[PDB]
RNA sequence: CCAGGGCUACACACGUGCUACAAUGGCGCAUACAAAGAGAAGCGACCUCGCGAGAGCAAGCGGACCUCAUAAAGUGCGUCGUAGUCCGGAUUGGAGUCUGCAACUCGACUCCAUGAAGUCGGAAUCGCUAGUAAUCGUGGAUCAGAAUGCCACGGUGAAUAC
RNA sequence: UCCUCCUAAAGAGUAACGGAGGAGCACGAAGGUUGGCUAAUCCUGGUCGGACAUCAGGAGGUUAGUGCAAUGGCAUAAGCC
């Protein structure tokens, strides 16, 4: 429902992940681009999303594309 | 009976085949189809059953016996015979026009239909399967009944085994799914 | 059977959207006409179309598009 | 005049009494007769059975109660089991879109027990 | 100073508003009558494409000339014929367009589909005596995008005050 | 006042302010005859249906029932139609 040209995704996260998947299934990236869109070719890592105050570890799979990586953060806790 | 003569001719050589019977009538063949249907809630209402007479003698070709309720426990409030179901037991040639009208006219016009489990076995050879609505079989005419009538209907055999009399049952065009 | 506590067994002639007629005897009336049979029912097709609903992947290669 | 869902009506206009089906509203319901060569202001027992069947599979041709409700509940369902906050609204019955929860959002939420 | 999150969180109570519960009404076609304003790192005609939001191209105008911008309730015909119904639009699913580095938390708008509560609202309480109430439409400030709010403009236009 | 068990010592009978329960009805069918049938409780499957309704199959055997407190008895059924 945006950005009809392009997913999006930073720089900063695209040029990490591009250099990870050569090493294996190494470390996961502390990143902070909630915005960035997920690709095919980030699956099987645990790449971990800033909440807040910590970086939750989430893995993806293949059916998670069209979601960004702020979907699976929760920022606000209730109860 | 279509399937009667179907059965007599095809099913009993294509049975042979598959458990390497030694007489002819070592094979299974179905005994009786029981259309029980439940009601209930006729313990305030008694005219509902008599309704629920109606619509057993339009599904089948005979008028049903109402059943009587064998104990009587407190969970329901009923009584020792009690009216609260009714049930046809159809047998001889007059089953298989009926069988012939379950699943060939009456399968199809299963709402959401996706097919009928392979696990609904007591373990002898009697299938059971319940239906929600009435409005597959044709005879209902959909608007002057009040009630949404389901039922159950169990097709008791002569099979030893639950795998042997699904085999039997294989035969005469069942989903499966 | 017992006489005269039964409903009418008269045989009718039904067909379904297909052209499938078949004679069978029930109680709906006159005559009857079908909108699906089971020679004609979308069963064998249908499950196929139940289990293959699964992708994304390949809808995602369809707005990147190379 | 028992066409794919259910629906029998009777003494309704065509395109208004299409509308019934689970799948199918306004504007669909006008792209079925437009294929099918009948007359919107015409009610369904007026048409005869001959163009009944010419809009069954036409309606077939969109999807339609049967599988619709599946196909819906699996997108939910995906969510749910995700773990996304997209699931987790669907989750606890709370509207998914970013609505005011704190006073609104009865609806979604249900009926106000206390 | 910086990145992310929060200011939008939710068993709940209250205030102020918009839309409804319909037939003096809805839907479809045709059609008449305004005022006030705003415009350039903008308003963006005409034409083409797209069901549509919108996209391409793009004159004219820093302005009684050009654009926003076709005013709408209103009128004629057809239909619906009193039902939770063609009333009502929340919610949700899929697909999209614009903005902005970026629309997930949390933007707006559009297409298809799903279709809720609501059938005029208790005690109580509010505003109004005229071109006011009531109703309909329009424009502006904010503003990259983003109001049912605010400000302002006009159309139809009551009853009652012993 | 009457009925059932024990007390009560294997015929009968046998006491206590002994241990334990009921009755002072009911039924014109719950009687007679004829004919037919026989349960409870579990396991599995099956719309509502869920421990428990109703249905189908299997085990099981009278642990069921006998209008009523208990004893004795009952399928040749005294049990059910």
């Amino acid at each position: 429902r945006s950005l009809k040209k392009g997913p999006f995704i930073d720089l900063h996260l695209l040029k990490k992940v591009e250099k990870a998947v050569e090493s294996g299934d190494k470390k996961p990236l502390r990143t902070w681009s909630r915005r960035s869109t997920i690709f095919p070719n980030m699956i099987g890592l645990t790449i971990a999303v800033h909440n807040g105050r910590q970086h939750v570890p989430v893995f993806v799979t293949d059916e998670m594309v069209g979601h960004k990586l702020g979907e699976f953060a929760p920022t606000r806790t209730y109860r | 009976a279509k399937l009667h003569d179907y059965y007599k001719d095809e099913v009993v050589k294509k049975l042979m085949t598959e458990f390497n019977y030694n007489s002819v009538m070592q094979v299974p063949r179905v005994e009786k189809i029981t259309l029980n249907m439940g009601v209930g809630e006729a313990i305030a209402d008694k005219k509902l059953l008599d309704n629920a007479a109606a619509d057993l003698a339009a599904i089948s070709g005979q008028k049903p016996l109402i059943t009587k309720a064998r104990k009587s426990v407190a969970g329901f409030k009923i009584r020792q015979g009690y009216p609260i179901g009714c049930k046809v037991t159809l047998r001889g040639e007059r089953m298989w026009e009926f069988f012939e009208r379950l699943i060939t006219i009456a399968v199809p016009r299963i709402r959401d239909f996706r097919g009928l489990s392979a696990k609904s076995f007591d373990g002898r050879g009697n299938y059971s399967m319940g239906v929600r609505e009435q409005i597959i079989f044709p005879e209902i005419d959909y608007d002057k009944v009040d009630r949404v009538r389901g039922l159950d209907i169990t097709i008791t055999t002569t099979a030893k085994s639950d795998e042997e009399g699904r085999a039997l049952l294989a035969a005469f065009d069942f989903p499966f799914r | 059977m017992k006489k005269d506590i039964h409903p009418k067994y008269e045989e009718i002639t039904a067909s379904c959207s297909c052209g499938n007629v078949m004679k069978i005897r029930s109680t709906v009336g006159h005559d009857l006409n079908l909108d699906v049979c089971s020679k004609c029912h979308p069963f064998f097709t249908g499950k196929q179309r139940d289990v293959a609903t699964g992708g994304r992947v390949d809808r995602f290669n369809k707005r990147f598009n190379i | 005049a028992r066409i794919a869902g259910i629906n029998i009506p009777d003494h309704k206009h065509a395109v208004i009494a299409l509308t019934s089906i689970y799948g199918v509203g306004k504007t669909r319901s006008k792209a079925i007769l437009a294929a099918a060569g009948i007359a919107e202001d015409v009610k369904i027992s007026e048409l005869s059975e001959g163009q009944i069947d010419t809009l069954r599979d036409e309606v077939a041709k969109f999807v339609v109660e049967g599988d619709l409700r599946r196909e819906i509940s699996m997108s939910i369902k995906r969510l749910m089991d995700l773990g996304c906050y997209r699931g987790l609204r669907h989750r606890r019955g709370l509207p998914v879109r970013g609505q005011r929860t704190k006073t609104n959002a009865r609806t979604r939420k249900g009926p106000r027990k206390p």
